[PDB]
């Protein structure tokens, strides 16, 4: 059981966009999440992975392949601080009792794709990181089941340094 | 067989108590006269007055029945003599001969304070024939245990989400339980317990309304009160669903939207609203929202 951030490319020139994909693996009865992601904003700029449009405080990352049935009322929230190199976003079904009744949990999939535009070819790290607003998180990640309870006991797989 | 009984009463210091003096086995011939003396403890009781009982049929009862209270002597003298002169006001039935009205004194010792027939002359019928009579002493049980008229309606309530000991007292306390159409209510304590005392008997049934800021109102109908009534236990409490934040008796998107306005606020920060911190862990975040979601789309009827 895990949540992972992984990059499609680990090398690039100023102006390239590295695509960081946030993925969950074998997360039982998964119904929602919140994650906190930090990067160095002098080296990388969070952007839309397809358009290069820069993230603001309210930008929710595109590209998830889970929690996509509008029947269960997905609600997405973003509260980034790009100036300070912070992404913080969350999404969950609201009608979890209806999702549960269906009995098919979406336990693996993509939850976000995030582009990071290279501002400097300087060695740099992007990582899930704990933050004051998420007490009890697992390295800045909180995953929730269709009972509305916190899920525990999964690995947080951080990406290697971007050299 | 003719019996004179001092009754019993129960009071707290400061209470006014009534101690009946009963006659049983009154002869067919009736009782025309009687005299006796009661002793009491004037440390415990201040005699206020002795009311002639229902058995005293003289239209001017004082003409047939009088008492003399002597606190310094610790004695009450009872004298009865049917005043009509023809037997007309003779006692002819069993019942209350007199009522001792007494105030239990403000700092009186507790315990049973005996009221005893300490001297007995005779009861005599209309023909002046003495009737052989049994004496039974009584008194007042002075304790400090409160007595409430009416009944106790009580129970346990529990919010439906996960929390630990650091916050259990906060989330369990503060549910108001109201008896609808009365001014009677209780508020749950830190254990989720409530009790409303002095509830009038009602076998037709009360409706209870359980309410708290951010919770979906719960209505419990047909609560029959023929005695002390427990509506739930600590092991099987009345569950309450949080998430009615914009109060419309429905958990919907406007409720979630209100939590989002404080998203990621932490205790002590500008945008922190304690009520929106559902689980009271000091942060407003997706975990709180997911608790709201537990009962999404629910209305009070769904309980
Ligand atoms: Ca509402
Ligand atoms: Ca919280
Ligand atoms: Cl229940």
């Amino acid at each position: 059981s895990s949540i992972e951030l992984k990059f499609d490319r680990n090398k690039g020139e100023v102006g390239d966009i590295l695509i960081g994909t946030v993925r969950i693996n074998n997360i039982k009865n998964f119904a929602g999440f919140q994650v906190n992601i930090v990067y160095d904003p002098k080296v990388l700029m969070a952007v839309d992975p397809e358009t290069g449009k820069e993230f603001t405080s309210s930008t929710f990352p595109p590209g998830r392949t889970v929690l996509k049935n509008n029947a269960y009322g997905p609600i997405q929230i973003a509260d980034n601080d790009p100036e300070k190199g912070i992404l913080n976003f969350a999404l969950a079904y609201s009608y979890i009792a209806g999702y549960k009744e269906t009995g098919v949990a979406e336990e693996s999939g993509i939850i976000a794709k995030i582009g990071f535009k290279i501002l400097q070819k300087k060695s740099t790290a992007v990582k899930f990181q704990d933050t004051l607003s998420m007490p009890g998180a697992i390295s800045g990640t909180q995953l929730f089941d269709w009972d509305g309870e916190v899920i525990t006991g999964y690995e947080v797989i951080q990406p290697d340094v971007l050299s | 067989k003719l019996t004179l009984k001092i009754g019993r009463a129960e009071g707290r210091p400061g209470d006014t108590v009534e101690i009946p003096v009963n006659l049983y086995g009154v002869p067919q011939k009736g009782i025309a006269s009687g005299d006796f003396v009661v002793s009491y403890d004037p440390n415990v009781l201040e005699i206020i007055e002795i009311e002639p009982g229902e058995l005293i049929v003289d239209p001017n009862p004082t003409k047939s029945f009088d008492t003399a209270v002597y606190p310094d002597r610790k004695m009450i003298v009872f004298l009865f003599a049917e005043d009509s002169g023809t037997g007309a006001y003779a006692i002819t039935e069993d019942g209350v001969f007199a009522t001792i009205v007494a105030k239990v004194k403000e700092g009186a010792p507790e315990g049973f304070s005996a009221i005893e027939i300490s001297e007995f002359g005779a009861f005599a019928d209309n023909d002046l024939v003495e009737v052989e009579t049994d004496l039974i002493n009584g008194g007042v049980l002075v304790t400090n245990k409160p007595v409430i008229e009416g009944y106790k309606v009580s129970g346990y309530i529990l919010p439906d989400f996960s929390f630990d000991a650091t916050v259990a007292p906060l989330v369990k306390a503060g549910f108001k339980v109201e008896i609808v159409g009365t001014e009677l209510y209780a508020v749950t304590d830190a254990n989720g317990y409530f009790e409303i005392t002095g509830v009038p008997a009602n076998a037709s049934g009360y409706t209870l309304k359980i309410s708290r800021a951010t919770y979906l109102d719960r209505v419990i109908a047909n609560v029959v009160v023929t005695g002390d009534t427990s509506v739930s236990t600590s092991q099987a409490p009345i569950m309450m669903w949080v998430g009615d934040i914009v109060k419309d008796n429905s958990i919907n998107l406007l409720d979630v939207a209100e939590v989002i306005r404080c998203f990621n606020a932490t205790k002590g920060s500008a945008n922190y609203v304690e009520e929106l911190d559902i689980n009271r862990n000091g942060a407003i975040n997706m975990q709180d929202i997911m608790i709201v979601h537990k009962h999404f789309g629910a209305t009070s009827s769904d309980y």
